[PDB]
RNA sequence: GUUCCCGGGCCUUGUACACACCGUAACAAGGUAACCGUAGGGGAACCUGCGGUUGGAUCACCUCCU
RNA sequence: GCUUGAGUCUCGUAGAGGGGGGUAGAAUUCCAGGUGUAGCGGUGAAAUGCGUAGAGAUCUGGAGGAAUACCGGUGGCGAAGGCGGCCCCCUGGACGAAGACUGACGCUCAGGUGCGAAAGCGUGGGGAGCAAACAGGAUUAGAUACCCUGGUAGUCCACGCCGUAAACGAUGUCGACUUGGAGGUUGUGCCCUUGAGGCGUGGCUUCCGGAGCUAACGCGUUAAGUCGACCGCCUGGGGAGUACGGCCGCAAGGUUAAAACUCAAAUGAAUUGACGGGGGCCCGCACAAGCGGUGGAGCAUGUGGUUUAAUUCGAUGCAACGCG
C-alpha cells in the first residue's frame, strides 16, 4: 500500500518434484490450511490427469497450464474523464498465480467425487481448451479487444 | 448523379452541432449528414466521435456521386474539426485539401446574445 | 569538459550559469564546483580518475 | 488555412489553421462584445505574466537548494 | 499503483462570518461576479439593454512540435 | 531696464482627435431559380414554433442596415467624455535641433459659460442581429426569473431639451525639487547609421524599490514625498443625497440643498480557525486482485416492545447488543 513495490517471497517447493509454481498450485489447494492433505491429492490428480492427456506429469501440466494462463486483465484505471476500463499487460509473477488459481477454482465445479478426480479433470480438459476452467479464461480473453485502443 | 470527383465538403461544427455537407465544385449540393440527424442529441453534438459518425452519415449514400479528392473546407472553430477529417480519411476517401474558410465577418455585425 | 572538474569557459565564469561578471573570483557553484577563474588557467586543469 | 501536401500524407495535419487564428476570430465573436469587459481581464493576465518576468529574475540570484 | 473511495494531516486561496455556513439579492467564483449612473416595468428583492471601474476569482488539467 | 517664467516665428513628426461626405469587401435576414433530405433550433433536460403549401443547408444574382477580424501592443490622441477599415476637405492639441525677441505679458478663482458616455421624448427616414412591456413551453410549491421561439420602445443619422454618473490609475490645477533597471511609443544631435548600435535631451504610461508619509495595503520622478497659490468639501450614521420653494423643462426630473425622532454604532485594512461538490502531496487492507463470515439454518446471550404480582437500574449510531 503506497510503498510496496517488493515482489514475491520464497515459499517451501514441493518435497517431490523441482516446481515451485507445483508448489503454489498446493498453496491455492490446500483447503482450509491443511497442506499434506491436500497436498497427496495433488499427486493423485496430477498422475491421472497427465495421463488422460497422454504425456508426461511435466510436460501434460505445461500444454495444460499455457491454456488457462491469463493475458490481460482489464483494471479501473482511469485517465480521462470519462468512465473506461484498460487493458493490463499481466506481470510474469502473476500469470501462472491465476492460471493454477481457476483450475482449482474448477476442481470445486464439477462434482463428481474425489476433489483428486476432480481436479484429474479439469486440467485433463483444460489441456484439450474443454471445460469451466479454461471457459473462464476465454471470457476474458473477449473482454480485452473492446478496449484496447487508448495508448 | 451528375458525377463530381471533387467534393466541396463543408464541415461546420459551431458549438453544439457539426454539419458535413459535400456539394458541387459548381454549387449543386450532394448530400448532408449531421451531429442531430444521426441521434446524439445533447452535449454529445458537441463531441468530435459524433462529428465521426456524421463524416460517416456523409461517406454512404453519397456514393451514389461518387467523390475521391474532396475538398474539405472547414468552417466555424467548433469540437470537431480533425476527428471528423480523419474519419474521411478511413471512410475510403482521399482529401486533396482541407481548407479553413471559416465563416468570417470582419467585426461586420455584432455577435450574437448567448450563454451565462 | 566538465565545469566541476575545469571549469570557467569564459573569463571569471560559473558555468552552470549562475556567476558571469568578472567579479567573481574563486566561488564555486556549490552544487557542482566551478571555481570562477581563467579559461587560461583551464589550460592547467589536472584531474584523475 | 488551406493544406494539401501532394499525396503521401494519410493526414488531416491543420497544424497552420491553428497558426493562422483558429478561435481568433471567435473569441470576439460568439459571445456578446461587452466593450470594455475584456479590456479589464487583460490588466489582470498581463500582471500575472509580468511577474513570471519577475520570476525570472528572482531565481537567478541564489536558489540555494 | 494513488487517478476511484472513507477518514486524518501540511501548504495555499476566498469571506460584510466569528453570535464562527413572500424570495436566497450581496459576502466562497454565493454555483447568474460586484458597484455607480440613465429609462421602463414588476407583489417585492431587483431584472434587461448601454457606458465605465476594480472596493473581483482560477489562471489548476486533457491532447500536439525541439 | 536686464533674464533662468509664459509665449510667438523659421524647419519637421506620429495618430481609434472632432465635423460633413463618398466607397470597397465578408457575414446575418428575406425574395426568386437549380439540387436534395427528413429533420432544424436549443438546453442540465424538455418544449412552443418551422416543416410534405418541400424548411434547415449550398451556389449564383439583387435590395436595406449596423459595425470594422487578422494588424492589437497596463499601445495612441485628448481638458475630459469618448473614440479602432481607407481617403478627400477644414483643422486642433502635444513635442524636438539650432537662433532671433517683448522683457513676469504667470497661476487659480463663488455667481457664469462651453464640452458632456448612455438613456428618455418631440420630428423626418428606418429595422438584418439583439432586446424592456407581453404571449407560450418548463426547472418549481408559484413565475410576471435563468433558457428558447417571436416581438414594440430603443440600438443608427441630423436638429434641441433633461445637463445626469464608479464623468474613479477614486489621486483637482500651474510651477520648482528629489540614488536606478526592464519596457513600450514618438523625434533629433554626435561617432566608422560600416550591420539588427553606444552616449545625452523632452512628452505619456506600467512594474519592482530608495529618501518620505501612513492605520495597513502600498504610491514612489506620471507620487499618497517637500512647498507656495486658488476653489470646493466634512464635523457620527440613518432620515436623505429625498420632499417642498427659486430657476429650467411638453415629458422623465435635475441643481442649490433641511428637520423631528432614533441608536451607541457606522467604515477600512490585515490575520488564526470553521467550510468547500477548489488544487497538490503523504499514510492505513479505503480500493484494485483473493480467502473466510453475519444475513438463508440450529444453539447460547442481550436490548426495544409485550405481559405480569414482579419480570431492578444503567448503556441505548460509530464508542448498546458473549457489556456491567
Amino acid at each position: 500500500p503506497r510503498r510496496r513495490v517488493i515482489g514475491q517471497r520464497k515459499i517451501l517447493p514441493d518435497p517431490k518434484f523441482g516446481s515451485e509454481l507445483l508448489a503454489k498450485f498446493v498453496n491455492i489447494l490446500m483447503v482450509d490450511g491443511k497442506k499434506s492433505t491436500a497436498e497427496s491429492i495433488v499427486y493423485s490428480a496430477l498422475e491421472t490427469l497427465a495421463q488422460r492427456s497422454g504425456k508426461s506429469e511435466l510436460e501434460a501440466f505445461e500444454v495444460a497450464l499455457e491454456n488457462v494462463r491469463p493475458t490481460v486483465e482489464v483494471k479501473s484505471r482511469r485517465v480521462g474523464g470519462s468512465t473506461y476500463q484498460v487493458p493490463v499487460e499481466v506481470r510474469p509473477v502473476r500469470r501462472n498465480a491465476l492460471a493454477m488459481r481457476w483450475i482449482v477454482e474448477a476442481a470445486r465445479k464439477r462434482g463428481d467425487k474425489s476433489m483428486a478426480l476432480r481436479l484429474a479433470n479439469e486440467l485433463s480438459d483444460a489441456a484439450e481448451n474443454k471445460g469451466t476452467a479454461v471457459k473462464k479464461r476465454e471470457d476474458v480473453h473477449r473482454m480485452a479487444e473492446a478496449n484496447k485502443a487508448f495508448a | 448523379r451528375k458525377q463530381v470527383s471533387d467534393g466541396v465538403a463543408h464541415i461546420h461544427a459551431s458549438f453544439n452541432n457539426t454539419i458535413v455537407t459535400i456539394t458541387d465544385r459548381q454549387g449543386n449540393a450532394l448530400g448532408w449528414a449531421t451531429a442531430g440527424g444521426s441521434g446524439f442529441r445533447g452535449s454529445r453534438k458537441s463531441t468530435p466521435f459524433a462529428a465521426q459518425v456524421a463524416a460517416e452519415r456523409c461517406a454512404d449514400a453519397v456514393k451514389e456521386y461518387g467523390i475521391k479528392n474532396l475538398e474539405v473546407m472547414v468552417k466555424g472553430p467548433g469540437p470537431g474539426r480533425e476527428s471528423t477529417i480523419r474519419a474521411l480519411n478511413a471512410a475510403g476517401f482521399r482529401i486533396t485539401n482541407i481548407t479553413d474558410v471559416t465563416p468570417i465577418p470582419h467585426n461586420g455585425c455584432r455577435p450574437p446574445k448567448k450563454r451565462r | 569538459f566538465c565545469a566541476r572538474i575545469f571549469g570557467p569557459v569564459k573569463d571569471y565564469e560559473c558555468l552552470c550559469g549562475k556567476y558571469k561578471r568578472l567579479k567573481h573570483r574563486g566561488v564555486i557553484c556549490e552544487k557542482c564546483g566551478v571555481e570562477v577563474t581563467q579559461t587560461k588557467v583551464r589550460r592547467e586543469r589536472m584531474g584523475h580518475i | 488555412i488551406k493544406v494539401r501536401e501532394n499525396e503521401p500524407f494519410d493526414v488531416a495535419l491543420r497544424r497552420f489553421k491553428r497558426s493562422c487564428e483558429k478561435a481568433g476570430v471567435l473569441a470576439e465573436v460568439r459571445r456578446r462584445e461587452f466593450y470594455e469587459k475584456p479590456t479589464t481581464e487583460r490588466k489582470r493576465a498581463k500582471a500575472s505574466a509580468v511577474k513570471r518576468h519577475a520570476k525570472k529574475l528572482a531565481r537567478e540570484n541564489a536558489r540555494r537548494t
